[PDB]
């Protein structure tokens, strides 16, 4: 997801603003499939370089895991 | 082709790192009981 040739620029599930190509991106694999700026989250920026390293490792929305 | 990963929430990612820092735990998915 987020990779095609003509991808949209994705808005943030949270704040709605657009989640550019200069900021941390996450997005929820659970199933949403939602991209989010990782400040808004809330995520560490350690804890989302060690989450986007790890192969079998995914994210998932508040919304989601609920 | 079936592969199992780990669904983490911003929570569980969160202390998962902290885990890692904290030497306890090699990587974020190094589950364990
Ligand atoms: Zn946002
Ligand atoms: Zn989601």
């Amino acid at each position: 997801m987020g990779h095609s040739s003509s991808d949209p620029v994705y808005p943030c599930g949270i704040c709605t603003n657009e989640v550019n190509d200069d900021q941390d991106a996450i997005l929820c694999e659970a199933s949403c499939q939602k991209f989010f700026h990782r400040i808004c989250t809330g995520m560490t920026e350690t804890a989302y370089g060690l989450l986007t390293a790890e192969a079998s490792a995914v994210w998932g929305c508040d919304t989601c895991m609920a | 082709a079936a592969k199992v990963v780990y669904v983490f929430s911003t929570e569980m990612a969160n202390k998962a790192a902290e885990a890692v820092l904290k030497g306890q735990v090699e990587t974020i998915v190094s589950f364990h009981i």
